[PDB]
């Protein structure tokens, strides 16, 4: 009859890493769509050029192969547009499509949470999406707040999210033995998205 | 006033 911490709980309880370490895990300005750029004045942030009928992605500098890793995404609600997707990808995932689409999750190389739809996509050409968080009823949606956490456990092979301080449950399973990078895909002109790495265990 | 705030 007492309180036990998860490895996730313990990670969140340690003090977050220095800026130097945040920069090492930040958006890769040499691994991106041609229609986005990392801001020189704030390197935790990328900015999307106003290109019509285009979906654009960018990977984090570090592809995680082991350990638990948690980063914070800030994406202002008003700059999300029709297709705002957050997740992970292999080095082989496409970082651009024509049209407005769920680019992250539309193939075998990416796993994404569509923030507007509250739905998960992976291998979208061949497999159905899933409601997430899974407690949501078919037609029930909530607005994901501006900032939230992404939790990639390469030892369990899982991706999870934390929203408003609450664990949203496991989103994706089956990720052991991969090399997976933070990723987002976006369609909004002049949208800015921040990724701040918090900490890792192992 | 394009759907996703982009330039035609």
């Amino acid at each position: 009859d007492y309180c036990k911490p998860t490895r996730l709980d313990l990670l969140l309880d340690m003090p977050p890493v220095s800026y130097d370490v945040q920069l090492l895990h930040s958006w890769n300005n040499n691994d991106r769509s041609l229609n986005v750029f990392v801001k020189e004045d704030d390197k935790l942030i990328f900015h999307r050029h106003p290109v019509a009928q285009s979906t654009d992605a960018i990977r984090g500098k570090v592809g995680y192969t082991r350990g638990l890793h948690v980063w914070q995404i800030t994406w202002a609600m008003r700059q999300r547009g029709t297709h705002a997707v957050v997740g992970v990808a292999t080095a082989d995932a496409p970082l651009h499509s024509v049209g407005y689409t769920t680019l992250v999750g539309n193939n075998h190389e990416s796993w994404g949470w569509d923030l507007g739809r509250n739905r998960l996509y992976h291998d979208g050409k061949n497999q159905p999406s899933k409601t997430y968080p899974a407690f949501l009823e078919p037609d029930e949606t909530f607005i994901v707040p501006d900032s939230f956490l992404v939790a990639l456990d390469m030892d369990d092979g899982t991706l999870s999210f934390i929203v408003d301080g609450q664990y949203m449950g496991v989103a994706f399973r089956g990720l052991k033995g991969k090399k997976l990078y933070p990723v987002v895909s976006a369609v909004w002109g002049h949208c800015e998205i921040r990724m701040r790495y918090l900490n890792g265990l192992d | 006033n394009e759907l996703n705030n982009n330039l035609p």
